[PDB]
């Protein structure tokens, strides 16, 4: 009835060693869901020439599968990027 | 003192290839395809030799059969 937009993004800083890794984790085992996708950063890059779209674009793909599956009813995918 | 200088990278252009799997696939298929019918035509070839061989024998006998026959009617109707 409202039809508002949902968040789609969370940016977390601060000092070193205040909990931004152990809050994410923790977030990560309260959801029900797939188990979430974790990138470390620097792992996506890669010596051929294309790739590191491809690599970015694997991690979007199952997402964008189960919402043309499923619809408006589908499950919540969860991402994290360390560093 | 605005005078700089740079470092360089690299990076390789993907081999050769990913067009030499769907094509490659096929092509060998077809040529176990073609190497079994070569190995049947072989077989069957060979059978073929051999048969040819055999009529060989019965042919040369029939004729030899024949002309010694005719002879000698000839020469006891004389
Ligand atoms: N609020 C907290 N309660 C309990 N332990 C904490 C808390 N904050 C940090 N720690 C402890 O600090 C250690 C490292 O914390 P964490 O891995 O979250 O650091 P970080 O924020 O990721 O740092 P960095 O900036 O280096 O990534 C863990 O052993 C964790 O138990």
């Amino acid at each position: 009835q409202m039809g508002c937009k949902h968040v789609k993004g969370i940016l977390l800083y601060g000092p070193p060693g205040c909990g931004k890794t152990l809050l994410a984790r923790q977030i990560g085992k309260m959801l029900n869901a797939r188990e979430p996708k974790v990138v470390n950063g620097p792992e996506i890059l890669n010596k051929y020439v294309g790739e590191s779209e491809a690599n970015i674009r694997k991690l979007f793909a199952d997402a964008e599968e189960e919402q043309r599956r499923l619809g408006a009813n589908s499950g919540l995918h969860i991402i994290i990027f360390d560093e | 003192d605005m005078r700089n200088e740079l470092e360089e990278m690299q990076r390789r252009a993907d081999q050769l290839a990913d067009e030499s799997l769907e094509s490659t696939r096929r092509m060998l298929q077809l040529v176990e395809e073609s190497k079994d019918a070569g190995i049947r035509t072989l077989v069957m070839l060979d059978e073929q030799g051999e048969q040819l061989e055999r009529i060989e024998e019965g042919m040369d006998q029939i004729n030899k059969d024949m002309k010694e026959a005719e002879k000698n009617l000839t020469d006891l109707g004389k």
